[PDB]
């Protein structure tokens, strides 16, 4: 199997 | 936007890793010796230690390194899976004690996170919660130290 | 002389927050 | 929760200047600190209790641009080097520290905020030196407690060899002196 990112957190609640 | 923590998963289970110094760190007992997926394919760990529940790849695309702490403070913030921020107070070197215990559930899929000082830096890394029938009190971690001396 | 200009801001109000994917 | 900020550029170059020379600003404003230029230089400037403040070493005695043209200053003094203009539309205002923490962490102009200690009513140390150009263009930029609340501007670095070890600030009790002043 692998590992795999399903998803990010931005720590600063940035919208950008 | 860029984050600094990825919610990852496995066949078995979901988790996090933590962006720090450029390398994408999380636990051991959730990743194993597994390789991360990539759009060029599947990319080693840079680093394994089994020892330490410490693993880690190369910093994947869309995220941003967090940056470790130096202010010594043990006034933490646990970072979960869910984006929620959980207040703890260091008890040592890699042990905290919630300032409000929560459900195991609360605190469930977020190995891997981010343990923040005051200042939003790096203080260590989610290892395992410490609970008393069901409800978490405490929280293990990997302090950044070690990960500064991992690699 | 010339009236000092807002060319960004910085905002400390911001939460974690899980990036919408979009 | 920890502190942790973000920074967004709202205009370039070339609006910049029309916009400084129109004294008309008619973007939407939002958050506690602002990036401000002049034709000479770019630094920032603090929003606390409803009144955006920043070093008069940066703003003089110039005007800010809002969506009604330019703003006069509210609050001028150069003993403290500071001036300040009643606080955008849109901004939001950070409320002055009541802890008397020594832990202060001071948020730049990249959106990052470091850790200094304080050793005095006016300076702090770095916990972890930075070069001086990492520092430039955050005059005026906050030093928030533990709390996230105002404890002083950030003014002058103490550096050597290009290395800036300690901070120059201006105290938030300067503030309530200036507008009683
Ligand atoms: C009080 C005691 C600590 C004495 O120390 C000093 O005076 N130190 C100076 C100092 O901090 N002076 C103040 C002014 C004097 C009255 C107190 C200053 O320039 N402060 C700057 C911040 C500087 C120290 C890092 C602040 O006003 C500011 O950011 N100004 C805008 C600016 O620098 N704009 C530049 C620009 O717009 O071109 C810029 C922007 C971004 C990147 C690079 C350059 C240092 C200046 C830089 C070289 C080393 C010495
Ligand atoms: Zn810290
Ligand atoms: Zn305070």
């Amino acid at each position: 199997g692998s590992v795999v990112i399903v998803g990010r957190i931005v720590l600063s609640g940035k919208p950008a | 936007v860029e984050g600094e923590v990825q919610i990852v998963s496995t066949a078995t289970q979901t988790f996090l890793a933590t962006c720090i110094n450029g390398v994408c760190w999380t636990v051991y007992h959730g990743a194993g010796t597994r390789t991360i997926a990539s759009p060029k394919g599947p990319v080693i760990q840079m680093y394994t230690n089994v020892d330490q529940d410490l693993v880690g790849w190369p910093a994947p695309q869309g995220s941003r390194s967090l940056t470790p702490c130096t202010c010594g403070s043990s006034d933490l913030y646990l970072v979960t899976r869910h984006a929620d921020v959980i207040p703890v107070r260091r008890r040592g070197d890699s042990r905290g004690s919630l300032l409000s215990p929560r459900p195991i559930s609360y605190l469930k899929g977020s190995s891997g996170g981010p343990l923040l000082c005051p200042a939003g830096h790096a203080v260590g890394l989610f290892r395992a919660a410490v609970c008393t029938r069901g409800v978490a009190k405490a929280v293990d971690f990997i302090p950044v130290e070690n990960l500064e001396t991992t690699m």
